[PDB]
RNA sequence: CGGGGGGAACCUGGGGAACUGAAACAUCUCAGUACCCAGAGGAGAGGAAAGAGAAAUCGACUCCCUGAGUAGCGGCGAGCG
RNA sequence: GUGGUUCGUGGAGCCAUGGGGGAAUCUGGGCGGACCACCGCCUAAGGCUAAGUACUCCGGGUGACCGAUAGCGCACCAGUA
RNA sequence: CGUAGGGAAACCGAGUCCGAACAGGGCGCAAGCGGGCCGCACGCGGCCCGCAAAGUCCGCGGCCGUGGACCCGAAACCGGG
RNA sequence: AGCUGGGGCUAGGAGUGAAAAGCUAACCGAGCCCGGAGAUAGCUGGUUCUCCCCGAAAUGACUUUAGGGUCAGCCUCAGGC
RNA sequence: GGUGGAGCCUGGGAGUGAGGGCGCGAGCGAUAACGUCCGCGUCCGAGCGCGGGAACAACCGAGACCGCCAGCUAAGGCCCC
RNA sequence: UUGCCCGGUGCCGGAAGGUCAAGGGGAGGGGUGCAAGCCCCGAACCGAAGCCCCGGUGAACGGCGGCCGUAACUAUAACGGUCCUAAGGUAGCGAAAUUCCUUGUCGGGUAAGUUCCGACCUGCACGAAAAGCGUAACGACCGGAGCGCUGUCUCGGCGAGGGACCCGGUGAAAUUGAACUGGCCGUGAAGAUGCGGCCUACCCGUGGCAGGACGAAAAGACCCCGUGGAGCUUUACUGCAGC
RNA sequence: GUGAAAUACCACCCUGGCGCGGCUGGGGGCCUAACCCUCGGAUGGGGGGACAGCGCUUGGCGGGCAGUUUGACUGGGGCGGUCGCCUCCUAAAAGGUAACGGAGGCGCCCAAAGGUCCCCUCAGGCGGGACGGAAAUCCGCCGGAGAGCGCAAGGGUAGAAGGGGGCCUGACUGCGAGGCCUGCAAGCCGAGCAGGGGCGAAAGCCGGGCCUAGUGAACCGGUGGUCCCGUGUGGAAGGGCCA
């Protein structure tokens, strides 16, 4: 560029760039497909997932994604519809938590 | 130094080139939508399997081959016989 | 020192999974008064090329 | 355009819009017309200003 | 009884530019930088919550690493942070 | 009316304050980013306080630092002639 | 940093966004093995393998950004004397 | 309205000027020194050992652009087809 | 048909964005200019390396890896120089 | 002696009116509270200089162009008319430090005068205080003429002294790619000692001349370019002091 | 009778004015004691006086001063001209193609000049014709397009895009296979599906206009909706998204 208007002829879409106090302390959820979850057994839970090789401090746990659900209990903050289905083949659903 | 007053003009403005003309010649395979001809008036009438746009813009609507046809005082055409 | 994220970019482009750069079509901000629905309708994001290569270089750190 | 003036078309059954141009002087004043909505679709629309 | 001056940098306070950058330029930048002045000392400053801000939370201040080029600021420009 | 903070008037709070008006003493008063109601946090208008941190005129120890056009401006009677 | 992409967002999730729509369409995903060996189920498990699915870390090199940024050169601007 | 010695005062956007923008320590349309400072310089100049392979451009679009640039065209290297 | 320092795809590094002469097709000019502006081509540029043209970037010949006290040619020449 | 024009700008004066700040005032409306409330928005209207406006003012900034008609040839116009502006040069001067056409045209001076002096007035574009017109005296100011006298010149000559020249002594400089550095026609980036062809030409100095080495000196002061710089101006922009 | 309009009487009100009174503003006058100035030094005496001075805040004037801006092209530069878009030529029979080359247009417009259904066919030439130009409108032949199509030019066109009449609003919403053009982003053509409609018996046609000019990225804000976010919570303020 130099002189003429650069591809800045574009246009902020990103509706919402932020007020002045800043970002709003909101709870973030990180998905983790049961696919990976089927790497170990027992009773998988957050922390045990971060310490593993996924998630890590990224807040609330949300299992889902593809992969074949393994017959065992899985504790999460959320579960996807089709994930909850997959745990049909004998699994768990200790949702909610956070108390 | 001689630079006596220099006259002036005006009629020094033109229009943008529109790149009109036939975009696909007979024998060429074309998919539906391919805008064959792109004239201004009706230089080329729409033939079988052909569509005319706002600007007489001829466009094929059938996946097949192309081909023209002179009908004399009936005006030329350009139908896209289907790959049957 | 630590390169800086161009916020003017960070505000008009969402960088995709394959690496492509995406932004909203230009036109319908006020132009109008009477444009075909087709025109005013046909405005919902798009590609860019050789130029986004440049874009991506300004969005460094925020990957 | 000074005389034409561009106005919009409200759903009268509520809100909505479409917008076109008029021509106050030339055979005109107050625009009523059949337009298909989005918030239910199938009604009559009047002018307005914006 | 004390005070006065001197001291390379360092430190706090009181004042405080411009070239530059924005490929012109005035808001913006350079920068509370350079510099002037006063003061203090082996350091100076800061310091025990009329705090932080969302956590049934922490618990003086200073200093380092992260947080983060984030959140945000900006002729939403340069850039600042 | 301004300064400080990421905040350039912004929905502009918070901390300082030149001007004007001008309280109350915990049945008080400040804060949690306009404002209001809830729920909370904290006690302004008095002072002091080691350590961790900064610097290097000076002394020492090191160098994939220099080796007299280099290295400090000065290896020499140089801030001299 | 990497292992989820979408949305302006709430949010949903191998999907997601526009849409009334299982119409469409924009971003998205869908990764084994050339293959020696061998427990020696007439089964290839899976050890192994390139370095991937696929990334990271460190070294080296090219170019880019911020810095004086290849070296020498203004006319000038500003501060204190 | 003279000339002259000695002693004094006024200075940098300031002085002084029977006025030329004159004079202010041998170049004054803004003194000199040191500092910001390696100001900036889209301009000029210069850019240091050897061999081997390939090898351009001086066009287009836009440009407070026109001896400068961004994308494309043309060159080269790696990988793939 | 065509195995070529042909093509195509992805990526790293560019430089170049003052061109010039000749031929031909147009404009301008005054069918003047070693003029000017486009179009194709070609050379110079970067082949100021070699032969011819007396000399001479771009006209005719011809694309210089090195060596030879051998040979055939090109343009142009074959009276002396 | 210093005319005419106060429209516009400036300055002075001005209690009709137009517009205009903070502030005042709050019809009316809003956010939340269960409420008292606590926060805001906000129409009338009241709110200074200022500008506008009205009058004045020229030894305040300034302006004084033109166009028609008109007298016993012709010309001219004392006389009338006209206007976008406010009005259209009173005296005196005038081819002038001002005249483009221009060596204007007459006259003077000269054998001959683009200058000069005196006139005419078609003043491209004088004019009253950035003054008009004069003026004795004064001036290292600029013009034109005479007398005198001359080496200024016709048109040169000789003489002198100080250098220049030579010897002993002493001993620089700018400049300098290297040089074995000639003429003519050509040719070449258009002006070659260096290419071509030809011509001329033994080697090295010394006193002289200045045509060439696009001679030396100064990175052209003219010209253009740079989104370079400064000084200066204003009814350019934006601020500031001051009032 | 006059007039536009009628008067006794009765009211509801309007215009403007004068009084007395609340609300709010101006400007004088007198005082001394703050401040200021003065008296042979004064806890005092004179004079000015809540003005002036000085603090904060409003608006004004403001080259006295400060920082800057004053475009490019261009047969040098300046002066003049030009700068985006459309048509034709130059352009060498694809596309593209320059010059301060040649010649003209645009910065709109239309609710019917749009959609659909049904009818209709021109200009001129020659006759014959009341006012009738050499074209008003008629009648008769002859006439494939020279007429018409809002406006430049070109292309196109009556087997209608032209001329008339009826219902209508598709000048739709959600999309969009596949392409033209192209450095970038822009421009352009668009079948087809869905929702809900228009006209036609139906086949069908309708996502403005015979076509190519009638235009403007971003940023900053306004107005409707959205309910997406909303700083401990709820709501607000303020944003976002769609228009
Ligand atoms: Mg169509
Ligand atoms: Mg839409
Ligand atoms: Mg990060
Ligand atoms: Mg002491
Ligand atoms: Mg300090
Ligand atoms: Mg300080
Ligand atoms: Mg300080
Ligand atoms: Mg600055
Ligand atoms: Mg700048
Ligand atoms: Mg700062
Ligand atoms: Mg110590
Ligand atoms: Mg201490
Ligand atoms: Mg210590
Ligand atoms: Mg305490
Ligand atoms: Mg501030
Ligand atoms: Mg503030
Ligand atoms: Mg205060
Ligand atoms: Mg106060
Ligand atoms: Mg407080
Ligand atoms: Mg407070
Ligand atoms: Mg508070
Ligand atoms: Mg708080
Ligand atoms: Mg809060
Ligand atoms: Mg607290
Ligand atoms: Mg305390
Ligand atoms: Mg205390
Ligand atoms: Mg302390
Ligand atoms: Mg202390
Ligand atoms: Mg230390
Ligand atoms: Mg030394
Ligand atoms: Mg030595
Ligand atoms: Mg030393
Ligand atoms: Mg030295
Ligand atoms: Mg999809
Ligand atoms: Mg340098
Ligand atoms: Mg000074
Ligand atoms: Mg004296
Ligand atoms: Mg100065
Ligand atoms: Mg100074
Ligand atoms: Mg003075
Ligand atoms: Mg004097
Ligand atoms: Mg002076
Ligand atoms: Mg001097
Ligand atoms: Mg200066
Ligand atoms: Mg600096
Ligand atoms: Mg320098
Ligand atoms: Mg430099
Ligand atoms: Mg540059
Ligand atoms: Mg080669
Ligand atoms: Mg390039
Ligand atoms: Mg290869
Ligand atoms: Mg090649
Ligand atoms: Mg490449
Ligand atoms: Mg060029
Ligand atoms: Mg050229
Ligand atoms: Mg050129
Ligand atoms: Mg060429
Ligand atoms: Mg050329
Ligand atoms: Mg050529
Ligand atoms: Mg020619
Ligand atoms: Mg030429
Ligand atoms: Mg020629
Ligand atoms: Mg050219
Ligand atoms: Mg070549
Ligand atoms: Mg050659
Ligand atoms: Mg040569
Ligand atoms: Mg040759
Ligand atoms: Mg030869
Ligand atoms: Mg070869
Ligand atoms: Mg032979
Ligand atoms: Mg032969
Ligand atoms: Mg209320
Ligand atoms: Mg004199
Ligand atoms: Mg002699
Ligand atoms: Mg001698
Ligand atoms: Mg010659
Ligand atoms: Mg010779
Ligand atoms: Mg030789
Ligand atoms: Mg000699
Ligand atoms: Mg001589
Ligand atoms: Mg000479
Ligand atoms: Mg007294
Ligand atoms: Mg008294
Ligand atoms: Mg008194
Ligand atoms: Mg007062
Ligand atoms: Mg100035
Ligand atoms: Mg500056
Ligand atoms: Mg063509
Ligand atoms: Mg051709
Ligand atoms: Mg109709
Ligand atoms: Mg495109
Ligand atoms: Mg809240």
């Amino acid at each position: 560029e130099g002189g003429r208007s650069t591809t800045l002829m574009r246009l902020p879409k990103r509706g919402m760039q932020g007020q002045v106090p800043g970002e709003i302390k909101r709870p973030r959820y990180q998905g983790v497909n049961l696919k990976d979850l089927a790497r170990f057994e027992g009773e998988v839970t957050p922390e045990l997932l971060v310490r593993a090789g996924l998630l890590k401090k990224g807040y609330r746990l949300k299992i889902l994604g593809e992969g074949e659900a393994k017959p065992l209990k899985v504790v999460a903050h959320a579960f996807s519809k089709s994930a909850l289905e997959k745990l049909k083949a004998a699994g768990g659903e200790p949702v909610l938590l956070e108390a | 130094a001689h630079k006596k007053g220099l006259g002036s003009t005006r009629n020094g403005r033109d229009s943008q080139a529109k790149r009109l003309g036939v975009k696909r010649y007979e024998g060429q395979v074309v998919r539906a939508g391919n805008i064959l001809v792109r004239q201004r008036g009706t230089r080329f009438k729409p033939g079988k399997n052909v569509g005319m746009g706002r600007d007489f813009t001829l466009f094929a609507l059938v996946d097949g081959v192309v081909e023209f046809q002179d009908r004399g005082r009936l005006g030329r055409y350009v139908h896209v016989r289907p790959l049957a | 020192p630590k390169m800086k994220t161009h916020k003017g970019a960070k505000k008009r482009v969402k960088i995709t999974a394959s690496g492509k750069v995406v932004a909203m079509k230009t036109g319908k901000r006020h132009l109008n008064w009477q444009k075909s629905g087709k025109e005013i309708r046909q405005k919902g994001r798009k590609f860019v090329l050789a130029k986004p290569e440049a874009e991506r270089i300004k969005l460094l750190l925020p990957y | 355009v000074r005389i034409k003036l561009l106005l919009e078309c409200t759903e009268c059954k509520r809100r909505n819009y479409a917008t076109e141009k008029n021509k106050r002087n030339t055979p005109n004043k107050l625009e009523l017309r059949k337009y298909c909505p989005w918030c239910r679709k199938h009604t009559v629309h009047r002018e307005v200003k914006i």
